[PDB]
RNA sequence: UUUUUUUUUUUUUU
RNA sequence: CUAAAGAUAGCGUGAAAGCUCAAAAA
RNA sequence: AUGUUUGCUUGGAAGCUGUAGUCAUUAAAAA
């Protein structure tokens, strides 16, 4: 920021550790892909030295798997299976131009 | 509290023509301020004029004082008048305005204080300034200290964080021993 | 589902302590930022005072003489200009400060160091220069007599200002009477809590008598009256009462060059 | 010299100091580049024609910091290009401004591929077409009109610049070396090819559209 | 390629060739007749003219296309506080009052719409109450003291009379001055 | 590594010769000019001013 | 007025194909990344609608490649570890401005898609 | 007919309330009115209440310090008469 | 910097 | 890719559309 | 970018012929 005194939020500030494992056969790592090109450039690099990053590439079919390793210690794990934002719009564009309203459940009010 | 305290009124009586004194102290005012380099004589109607084009230019909403009223009064010679047959009569008022007095003053208060990077206001004072017959300087005085400044945190910050990351950059390498 | 959310909730009770610890360190220099219990002296040498020396040659020189005169003999000091006029004019668009004769200069001459508080200056209106300046001694135990500013930074905070009201600050400085080995910083006036009113708001001195220091060496002046003297307002602009002229009040217009009123104004015919 | 002036001896030069800071036509510039700047020395690899320009513009030039180079001259399907194997310049500085100097481009340029420049026609009847061969320009501005030879100022760029008209003869295409010459010519051309602002009859340089009017 | 984004609020379910649409589509040249059914033919789902439905129209260098959504959010707004006009010089002046569980149901309604999609509920929320206080329509847990009543007793069918009598009133009134 | 272990700035006995050169009518010097084997695809070494003709 | 005749090509103008292929993590792999973004900006696909511009993640340690394809059948290969943006434009800028000729020529730069 | 209050389709029953145990907590929170700038200024530059700081505070004061930064800049680069500027940005 | 130059311009920042 | 984007500072139209700037990234 | 062509004047008013107001986006498989 400008007239500031600390930095803005990035969860790439704490962090110890950083592995990511992906399989190029599966679909839906567009996420993870665009993962490990931020993680690993240089840029990043500069502003966090601290940090240990490794990616891995899985010759067997399974889910898009992240794991990090905290400043303090602590461990956890995580799956990235999803669309990106350019599919997400695609995907939004291609139902709007259909236009057909019906009563969708969602419009519905609660109820127990 | 505050009151709305009435102006003085003209003198009509004849006074010599001598001289400015000069002023005996700088004049503190808080807020923004317009004062004089020079002395010079002032008419009770530049000021009005003065005071309305502030007014318009200001708005409604804000508040403004004036610190000169026109009250010595100056004689001429009426178009008919031999060499001298004696003093003519009053012809207007003036105030005199020695050098470092102020004419106008806004008591109003900059709010943004962590905003050093922005200069103040003076708009107003600057399509009246061409008017005067003085040369005029603008003012802004404050209660805002060194010692509560935000700027020098802020550097004191990013000299912390770069030798930080300088630190941490010679100790990856291990070039050098640790402790 | 997101994980940055997760992680960024899971680092920042860490980032919280980073904060906590940079205003820690900050404020360890005295042994908030907005407290009462911060220090204002301040500490520079001078140079003596020549024997056949003149005042302009000295200003000349690019140097401010300056005298040191009760409880003690009379001793003579120059002070640079750009030290001085430095701690002087403290602002980018301001004229000389209110806190400059609020101070404890601890002035270096010699193998000496005197504790002064500055009393008297000759400064030029337009410019911002310093001609003169002289200097008072404070011994603990004696009644010292000293004006502390005021500062209203808070000021965005103020629902009055908010909703378009009109905020002014009456007192700039207050009386105090200094016992103490140190002058009390500058006074904070929080105006966070202040609400409009129809006939007009303002606030006292009673709420800031608790800024005062805790051991007793400071005090108001008594001729204060902490119920009644307010020190800021809030009121609508072009709503208030008409008032007749104080009858202290002298016209500018008629002093003559000693300093003195015009005959004229000892005259029966002679408003105001 | 040494008369004062009545605004700087009575006023005091003054006006100077009566400016606002609003309706300004740019913003402030940033005072971000305060003290802590480390200065590292850059190196640029450049094709082999800046040799054509001497010692006398890197060595005799003044410059605030110096300014080296040093000419790597290497003796002679998919253009499958390396870092070795051919020749090049290498021209270094600590100041970056100077290894972004359009003379070193122009240098290439010039005796590579030059420079070029068009001019778009528009209106009803505005035709650009060719006499028997070149140089012989001819251009029609309007039904009615007289055409305009425009021989004088070939005959004049001969062997500088070229000028080149397409089939529909809507398009005036100039070609040379000479970055100076083409720009000459260019607005020569436009000179007396400008287009009316109420008939909207002429020529135009590209990406600079003339607006239209209407009376009242 | 595309020329530009326009937009349109016409009836849903009922539409026929009117100078209000004609505005927008003439000028492009869109063949009204085709465009009146193909967006009937896409709202029968819908009341008849009731509602103020809206419509983007995306132009295409040769086609086009378009597509739907539900009405403004001070369409739902006026019609829960049974208020016929929004308030003069707002912040100062109060006309009507919504509870928090209209805005609820409000905000559930309005979910199902292409730039509100991902977005959560509470957005929606507080993007009403925001739109709400831009209009002078008070907003707490339960109706306030002063506004028991509501105009409960007043029915909404006749909004678009009660409107066009205020635009009448107000002019009348001031003109006489 | 080529570019950091070599000479920087201007030259007083190279600028001489150069301009003795250029008097001389001599448009075939080049100025720090390198040289190597046939079968060299990295040159160690600058010339001064070297002449091919 | 100043009319601005001359104007710089585009690293990405009178370009038929682009391909990248390189592995992350690799020393000196900025040029990659910035050439990727580039090519997927808002600015190129608006200004160049027909450009075929492709990217390949390598799962081995291996040299970067970029290969450029121009509309005239003119073809280049280039390695991002020894190469820069700036550099890669000189080395085919004589074929690029031919194609910009000819299409200059035989066309206005006016046109729109 | 169409006096419904939440509800556009053709041949529907309107929406009916529920208790408050029904609706979602957060639902009875949104009544209360958020901190403003100045309030939030105090606890990040000054340091008053640091202690007792927390992640949606530390947003929201970094989303409105760029709103202030946005808006200083339009202040200053206005021209026009029209009325869009807040009486307290021209005090600066 | 180019005879470009009646109130019209290009190149290079010297 | 990430981040950020004033109820809207400067152009534009017939009610529109469109562009640019601030902010953000580099 | 988006709610949103938010509101009142106005035959009509989009950020950009007047004026009032001037906040809303990251959140429920958090406990």
């Amino acid at each position: 920021m400008r007239n500031a005194i600390f930095p803005r939020i990035d969860f790439l500030r704490y962090l110890k550790k950083i592995h990511v494992s992906y399989c190029p056969t599966r679909p839906k790592t567009e996420i993870a892909k665009q993962l490990i090109m931020r993680v690993t450039s240089e840029s990043v690099k500069k502003k966090f030295p601290h940090l240990q990053a490794s990616w891995e590439m899985l010759a067997y079919d399974a889910p898009a798997t992240v794991e990090v390793e905290l400043l303090d210690g602590r461990r956890v794990r995580r799956i990235i299976d999803g669309y990106s934002k350019a599919e997400k719009k695609k995907i939004v564009d291609d139902w709007r131009f259909t236009a057909n309203m019906e009563p969708w459940p969602e419009v519905l009010g609660p109820q127990p | 509290p505050p009151f709305r305290f009435k102006a003085p009124q003209e003198v009509r009586i004849k006074v010599p023509i001598g001289r400015i004194p000069p002023a005996v102290g700088p004049e503190i005012r808080l807020g923004k301020s317009i004062v004089a380099v020079a002395p010079h004589r002032v008419t009770a109607e530049q000021l009005e004029d003065a005071r309305r084009v502030l007014r318009r230019v200001l708005g409604r909403s804000k508040e403004v004082h004036q610190n000169v009223h026109a009250t010595y009064a100056v004689t001429r010679k009426p178009e008919g008048t031999k060499m001298g047959q004696g003093k003519g009569s009053i012809d207007r008022f003036v105030a005199r305005v020695p050098a470092g007095r102020i004419l106008f003053h806004i008591p109003q208060i900059n709010p943004f204080h962590p905003f050093p990077e922005v200069e103040p206001n003076f708009a107003a004072f600057k399509a009246i300034a061409p008017r005067l017959p003085v040369p005029v300087v603008f003012r802004e005085q404050n209660n805002f200290f060194q010692m509560h400044s935000v700027k020098d945190l802020i550097r004191k910050r990013q000299a912390e964080e770069r030798e930080n990351r300088e630190k941490t950059a010679r100790d990856k390498l291990g070039g050098f021993h640790t402790d | 589902k997101n994980f940055k959310t997760d992680l960024i909730r899971m680092q920042w009770p860490a980032m919280r302590d980073e904060m906590v610890r940079f205003f820690q360190s900050q404020n360890a220099i005295a042994f908030g930022v907005l407290g009462a219990g911060r220090s204002s002296a301040v500490d520079v040498a001078c140079k003596p005072w020549k024997r056949f020396v003149r005042k302009e040659d000295i200003q000349r020189a690019g140097y401010v003489p300056c005298i040191v005169e009760k409880y003690g003999i009379e001793r003579r000091l120059a002070i640079h200009r750009d030290t001085l006029e430095a701690l002087a004019f403290d602002e980018q668009h301001g004229h000389l400060s209110y806190l400059f004769q609020a101070r404890l200069f601890r002035l270096r001459i010699g193998n000496w160091i005197e504790e002064c508080i500055p009393t008297f200056v000759q400064a030029d209106p337009v410019a911002r220069r310093l001609y003169f300046v002289k200097f008072e001694r404070h011994v603990a135990g004696k009644i010292s007599e000293v004006d502390i500013p005021t500062t209203m930074v808070g000021l965005l905070a103020c629902p009055a200002y908010q909703r378009g009201y009109h905020v002014e600050l009456v007192m700039p400085t207050i009386r105090c009477q200094c016992v103490g080995a140190e002058i009390p910083p500058p006074f904070f006036v929080d105006v966070s809590r202040l609400h409009y009113s129809p006939p007009y708001t303002a606030i006292t001195l009673q709420d800031l008598q608790h800024l005062l220091p805790a051991d007793g060496s400071a005090r108001f002046h008594p001729s204060y009256d902490a119920a009644t003297q307010e020190v800021a307002w809030a009121y609508e602009v072009g709503s208030l009462p008409d008032a007749p002229l104080p009858a202290d009040y002298v016209d500018p217009n008629f002093v003559d060059r000693k300093g003195q009123k015009m005959d004229v104004c000892f005259r029966n015919h002679f408003p105001n | 010299g040494g008369s004062y002036g009545y605004d700087a001896f009575f006023r005091g030069a003054a006006e100077v100091l009566n400016g606002s800071n609003i309706q300004l036509p740019h913003l402030p510039e940033n005072e971000e580049q305060k003290e802590g700047k480390v200065y590292q020395l850059h190196s640029v690899r450049f094709p082999p024609q800046v040799r054509r320009l001497g010692a006398n513009y890197f060595f005799r030039r003044q410059r605030a910091v110096p300014l080296t180079y040093y000419h790597h001259l290497v003796e002679a399907g998919v253009h499958a290009q390396t870092g070795r194997g051919q020749a090049l310049c290498f021209v270094a500085s600590a100041n970056p401004g100077y290894l972004q100097s359009k003379e070193l481009e122009n240098a290439v340029f010039e005796s590579t591929r030059g420079f070029a420049c068009q001019l778009i026609l528009e209106g009803r009847g505005v035709k650009a077409y060719f006499d028997p061969e070149w140089p012989n320009l001819m251009v029609r501005l309007g039904v009615g009109v007289k055409p305009l030879a425009l021989r004088r100022l070939a005959e004049q760029y001969a062997t500088r610049a070229k000028i080149f008209v397409d089939k529909r003869g809507l398009l005036l295409t100039v070609h040379g070396y000479d970055k100076c010459a083409v720009g000459t010519l260019a607005m020569s051309l436009f000179n007396h090819l400008q287009a009316n602002p109420y008939t909207m009859k002429g020529a135009h340089v590209a990406m600079h559209p003339i607006k239209k009017k209407v009376t009242r | 390629s595309v020329v530009g984004r326009f937009r349109l609020i016409v009836p849903a379910a009922t539409a026929k060739p009117s100078p209000a649409i004609g505005q927008t589509l003439g000028p492009l040249g869109i063949n009204m007749m085709q465009f009146c059914k193909e967006f009937n033919a896409r709202t029968a789902n819908v009341r008849p003219e009731v509602p103020l439905q809206v419509t983007i129209v995306p132009l295409t260098d040769r086609s086009y296309k378009f597509s739907i959504r539900a009405p403004s959010n001070i369409w739902f707004l006026l019609r829960t506080a049974r208020c016929p006009m929004g308030s003069e010089s707002p912040g100062h002046q109060s006309v009507g009052n919504v509870t928090l569980k209209e805005i609820y149901h409000i905000a559930r309604c309005k979910s199902m719409d292409w730039p509100l999609i991902g977005m959560s509920l509470r957005g929606i929320c507080r993007s009403l109450i925001g739109t709400a206080r831009a209009s002078g329509i008070e907003i707490s847990k339960e109706i306030l003291p002063a506004y028991h009543k509501r105009d409960y007793t007043d029915v909404q069918a006749l909004d678009s009379m009660r409107k066009d009598m205020r635009q009448r009133k107000k002019a009348a009134k001031r003109a006489a001055t | 590594i080529l570019i950091n272990a070599q000479p920087q700035g201007n030259e007083l006995l190279q600028l001489d010769v150069d301009a003795a050169l250029k008097r001389l009518h001599i448009t075939d010097a080049l100025i720090n000019c390198s040289a190597g084997r046939q079968w060299d695809e990295q040159h160690c070494w600058f010339a001064g001013h070297l002449v091919r003709s | 007025p100043k009319y601005d005749l001359f104007k710089p090509l585009d690293f990405l103008a009178c370009v038929k194909s682009v391909h990248v292929a390189y592995h992350p993590g690799r020393p000196r792999s900025e040029v990659c990344r910035q050439l990727i973004h580039h090519m997927k900006s808002d600015s190129v696909r608006k200004r160049f609608p027909s450009l075929q511009a492709s990217y390949q993640l390598l799962g081995y340690n291996a040299p970067s490649t970029i290969k450029i394809e121009l509309i005239n059948g003119k073809k280049h290969e280039f390695q991002a570890e020894h190469f820069s943006l700036r550099e890669m434009q000189m080395r085919f800028d004589t074929d690029q401005f031919e194609a910009y000729l000819e299409y200059m020529k035989s066309q206005s730069v006016e046109a729109k898609p | 007919g169409a006096d419904h209050v939440f509800n556009i389709f053709k041949d529907l029953p309107d929406h009916k309330i529920l208790e408050d145990k029904h609706y979602p907590a957060w639902l009875f929170t949104l009544d209360k009115p958020e901190k403003t700038y100045g309030e939030l200024a105090m606890t990040f530059l000054y340091g008053v209440g640091i202690e007792n700081a927390t992640l949606d505070e530390y947003l929201r004061f970094t989303r409105l310090h760029t709103k202030n930064l946005i808006k200083l800049n339009n202040m200053r680069l206005k021209k026009s008469k029209r009325s869009s500027v807040k009486p307290l940005f021209w005090d600066a």
